[PDB]
RNA sequence: CUGGUGACUAUAGCAAGGAGGUCACACCUGUUCCCAUGCCGAACACAGAAGUUAAGCUCCUUAGCGUCGAUGGUAGUCGAACUUACGUUCCGCUAGAGUAGAACGUUGCCAGG
RNA sequence: UUGGCACCUCGAUGUCGGCUCAUCGCAUCCUGGGGCUGUAGUCGGUCCCAAGGGUUGGGCUGUUCGCCCAUUAAAGCGGUA
RNA sequence: CUGGGGCGGUCGCCUCCUAAAAGGUAACGGAGGCGCUCAAAGGUUCCCUCAGAAUGGUUGGAAAUCAUUCAUAGAGUGUAA
RNA sequence: UUAUUGGAGGUAGAGCACUGUUUGGACGAGGGGCCCCGGGUUACCGAAUUCAGACAAACUCCGAAUGCCAAUUAAUUUAACUUGGGAGUCAGAACAUGGGUGAUAAGGUCCGUGUUCGAAAGGGAAACAGCCCAGACCACCAGCUAAGGUCCCAAAAUAUAUGUUAAGUGGAAAAGGAUGUGGCGUUGCCCAGACAACUAGGAUGUUGGCUUAGAAGCAGCCAUCAUUUAAAGAGUGCGUAAUAGCUCACUAGUCGAGUGACACUGCGCCGAAAAUGUACCGGGGCUAAACAUAUUACCGAAGCUGUGGAUUGUCCUUUG
C-alpha cells in the first residue's frame, strides 16, 4: 500500500499529466489516496511524480 | 510605397490520407481497408487484395498481421479467429 | 571567393546554428590548425580575407588547407520592401560552423609562425577560435 | 607498462560526468580470454604509460585481483576539452 | 549421401584454390516426326547415346569483398528543475558510425543410394 | 534618416517652413585644462577633460536644406508630438 | 484575396518539400505539372531482360548496325513529382 | 490514465550506399609543345580511378526519443455514445517550445505543441490581462504551507558553517585588451648558486656575398661558418645618407631563495556617449543586507486545515 498525495497544483500543467492526477483518484490539492502498489500505478506516479509526494 | 513583384508557386494539391488505416493485432470485417498508399510500399498478403489504386483490403473477416516479406519488403495479412 | 558551381535549390531554410560540430574536429591534413569555440554564419568574404591574411604571414613557404565551404545559399529581400510577395534572391554563400570545427589548417612552417598566422585569421572571423595541433 | 583500474557497476548520466570530472576515464575491456568489464581509469597515468609504451604499446592493466595485458583498441576524445571520454581495451591473446 | 520440391532477412552471397562422374545431372549426337527461329535445331521441341568431366553442377578449404554484429561510450530525445544562455542540470529511453566478434548456411517432406 | 511592423488615437491626437518663447543631451563650433606629433617659432594635425557662458547679418528659394555676399572667438550637432 | 487600398500577381485540379517518423496542418513560403493521350500504350497466354563501359570490326566519325565480356539496375515504365 | 505486448511511419541524430555540393593528396585512356611507317616523357591529364576530409528542407546504407493505432490484457479512475429541444462562436493575445517568412529584426507575420489570459479573483514579479504560485459557497482578531522572502520601509534569520568578490560587481551589452584576484594540473631553471639588479667583457677573419649612389650587425635577398674564450649573433634593438656611437644576446664575479612558461577553470576590470530630475537595486541603505555551496528555523495566499452556517448531489437510511 502507498499513499499518495497532491502536494503541487494541476493549475498551469498538461492536460495528459491532469488526466493521470485525476486517474490516481487525487482531487484538490493536498489530497490524499491509499492505493496497491503494482507496476501501473508506479507509472502512473511516475508521470506525475513532480505534482505528488509518495509515502509507503 | 517601393512595388513588389509576385510568386510563381503558392499551389500544392489535396492530401490524400494516405497509410495504415487498421492496426496490426486488430481484428477487421471482410472488405475493410488496411492500408492506402501509392505503389506497393507494402504487399498484399495472406487473405488481402490489392486494390487498383494500391489500397490493401481484407478478403475475410480476421485479425490484421503486418508480416516482413524478404530482406527489405513488408506484406499485410488477415487471420480468422478460431 | 568560394561557392559552390551550381545547386538545385537556391532559395534554401537557414542551416540550425544549435548545437556541436558533426565533422572535421580533428586536423587530418596540416601540423596546425584553428578551432571555432562558438557558433556562427561563415561568409566565402570573411574565409578569403582570413585566407589571404594567413598566406601573407606565411609568406607561402607553408601550406593552407580551408576545411569549411560556403555551401549553403541565402537571400536578402530588396531594401525598402513590406513583407511577403516571396523570399527575396541571393545575397551570400555561408558555411554553419559549431564548437569544434577546425576552420583551417597549416603546415610548412614552425609553430610560432602558424600561431600567429592563425592569429591573424582569427581577427578576420566572426567565431571566438583557439590554436590546435594534430593529435595522436 | 601497468596502470590500475576499478570495476563499475550501472552508470547515470550524471555519475559518469562526475567521473570525468574527478579526472578518471570510463572504460571497457575485450578480447580473447576476457569477457567484457566496465573499469574506470585515471587520465594523467594512463597518459604517462601510454607515452612509455606507445600507441599500440601493450599495458598491464589491474582488472580487479587480475592482471591483463592490453591494448588500447580505441579511444574517444574531446578536442574542445582536450579530455579522453573513453577508451577501449583489447585484451592480446599470447 | 544424392536428387526433386518447400521454409528462412546473404551468418545462406561473391571471389579464389582444390576435388568428383557405372547410376544421376549435364555437356553432347542428330533433326525423321511434334514443335521452333522477326535469320540461325543457338534457343525452343523432339528422337537419341558416340564421346566427355572440359564447363555447368555438387562437395571441400578460405574471412579478401559483401553480409551479420555486440559490450562500453557518444549524439539525439520524453519528462522535470533551472534559465534566455547558439543553454545548464537530473532522470528514463538511447542511436548512427566504429570495435570485439559471427559467418564459406540452417532446415521440412517425398523418392532413390 | 529612409524603411519594417500596424500596438494607443478615424463619436478628429491640425500637417511643412517661418515668427515668439525657450528647455535639455554632449558625440564640443568658440573660449578654459591637457597628451602625442612627421611640435623650430608663428600656425597646425590628432586624441583626452570640460556643457560655465557664448555661438552674426544679408542675396536666392514656401522652403528645411543648400549655394553665395560680408562678417565672427566661434558661425556646433541633436532631443523636447 | 491582398502585411492599408490601387497597380502587379492569383483563383479549380495533381505531385513534392515546409509538416515537428500515424493522419491532418498556414503565409502573396520553396519547386513542378493538368484541362490529356492510347484501338493498344486495354485483356489474356506464352516468351524475354536494361542503361553504360571495355575490346575487336567497313562504308562508320565520341556516338548507327555486329560480336564477346563486365555490368543490380545508374534503363525503361505515354505525360509533373 | 498507466503498465505490458504487437504494429504502421523515416523526424532528431547520423551517414555518404544514391542524387547533387565540396577540400587536399596521389594517379592516369590518350594524344597534343617536346625529344621517333622507324620512339618518347618537366601543361592539358579534361575520361576515369584511388586515399583521406566535409555539406543537404525537397540526399538516405541507417535511424531514435516521443507521439500514433491496437489488444476476449491488468491496475486505478469516470466518463463515453446515440437521439431530440435551445445556443453562442467563425477579430483572438502573450509566454514557452518545434518550424516557415523577415534580417538566427519586431510587443512582426504564418503553421505545430503546451499553458495562462480571454471568461479568474487571491499571493509574488515596486507598478504590470497573457510570467511564477495558486482556482474565491458564506462567516472567524484560529492553524499549516506555495511562489516569493526574512537590516528598515515591510510580516519573518542583522541565522549557522566554509569560501569568492572590492567591481556598489551585485543592481543592463560585444569583438577585443589587461602583471586584478582565487583554484586545479603540466613543465624549465635553482644553495654543484635560480630570476632581477650591480661590476666587467661583449673580440678576430669580416665592412661575410649579392643589391642599391650608399647598406660596415641593424632598407631587401643567399649562407649564417671557424678562431681566443671565463663569453660573444655573420647581430634583439636605438641611431648614422653610409660610417660612427649606444645598447642587447651570451659569459665571469656581489647577496642568497625561490624563479619562468603552458593548459583548464571561479569571480571581477576596461571596452560603455542622449536628451524635464537622481533615474539600469522600488526607496533608505548594504562590503553583506553580494555571490557560491550546505544546514536549521521562521514569514508568506481567498491553496490546505480547524469551527459555525447555506445550497445541491450521493450513501446510509422513518430517525438524522
Ligand atoms: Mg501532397
Ligand atoms: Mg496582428
Ligand atoms: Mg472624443
Ligand atoms: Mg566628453
Ligand atoms: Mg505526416
Ligand atoms: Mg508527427
Ligand atoms: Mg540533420
Ligand atoms: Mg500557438
Ligand atoms: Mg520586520
Ligand atoms: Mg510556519
Ligand atoms: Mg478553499
Amino acid at each position: 500500500k502507498l499513499q499518495i498525495t497532491l502536494t503541487r497544483s494541476v493549475i498551469g500543467r498538461p492536460e495528459t499529466q491532469r488526466k493521470t492526477v485525476e486517474a490516481l483518484g487525487l482531487k484538490k490539492t493536498n489530497s490524499s489516496v491509499v492505493v496497491e502498489d503494482n507496476p501501473a500505478i508506479r507509472g502512473q506516479i511516475n508521470k506525475v511524480k513532480h505534482l505528488v509526494t509518495v509515502e509507503e | 510605397k517601393k512595388g513588389v513583384s509576385s510568386t510563381k508557386n503558392g499551389r500544392d494539391s489535396e492530401s490524400k490520407r494516405l497509410g495504415a488505416k487498421r492496426a496490426d493485432g486488430q481484428f477487421v470485417t471482410g472488405g475493410s481497408i488496411l492500408y492506402r498508399q501509392r505503389g506497393t510500399k507494402i504487399y498484399p498478403g495472406e487473405n488481402v487484395g490489392r486494390g487498383g489504386d494500391d489500397t490493401l483490403f481484407a478478403k475475410i473477416d480476421g485479425v490484421v498481421k503486418f508480416e516482413r516479406k524478404g530482406r527489405d519488403k513488408k506484406q499485410v495479412s488477415v487471420y480468422a479467429v478460431a | 571567393m568560394l561557392l559552390p558551381k551550381r545547386v538545385k535549390y537556391r532559395r534554401q531554410h537557414r542551416p540550425k546554428t544549435t548545437g556541436r560540430s558533426k565533422g572535421g574536429n580533428y586536423v587530418t591534413f596540416g601540423e596546425f590548425g584553428l578551432q571555432a569555440t562558438t557558433t556562427s554564419w561563415i561568409t566565402s568574404r570573411q574565409i578569403e580575407s582570413a585566407r589571404i591574411a594567413m598566406t601573407r604571414y606565411m609568406k607561402r613557404g607553408g601550406k593552407v588547407w580551408i576545411k569549411i565551404f560556403p555551401h549553403t545559399p541565402y537571400t536578402k529581400k530588396p531594401l525598402e520592401v513590406r513583407m511577403g510577395a516571396g523570399k527575396g534572391a541571393v545575397e551570400g554563400w555561408i558555411a554553419v560552423v559549431k564548437p569544434g570545427r577546425i576552420l583551417f589548417e597549416v603546415a610548412g612552417v614552425s609553430e610560432e609562425v602558424a600561431r600567429e598566422a592563425l592569429r591573424l585569421a582569427s581577427h578576420k572571423l566572426p567565431v571566438k577560435t583557439k590554436f590546435v595541433k594534430r593529435e595522436e | 607498462s601497468l596502470k590500475s583500474i576499478i570495476r563499475q557497476g550501472k552508470q547515470t548520466r550524471s555519475d559518469l560526468k562526475q567521473l570525468r570530472k574527478s579526472g578518471k576515464v570510463p572504460a571497457v575491456v575485450y578480447g580473447y580470454g576476457t569477457k567484457n568489464v566496465s573499469v574506470k581509469v585515471d587520465e594523467v597515468e594512463f597518459i604517462k604509460v601510454i607515452r612509455e609504451v606507445g600507441r599500440n604499446g601493450v599495458i598491464e592493466l589491474g582488472v580487479g585481483s587480475k592482471t591483463i595485458k592490453v591494448m588500447v583498441a580505441d579511444y574517444q576524445f574531446d578536442p574542445l576539452k582536450n579530455q579522453i571520454t573513453h577508451i577501449d581495451f583489447l585484451a592480446i591473446n599470447m
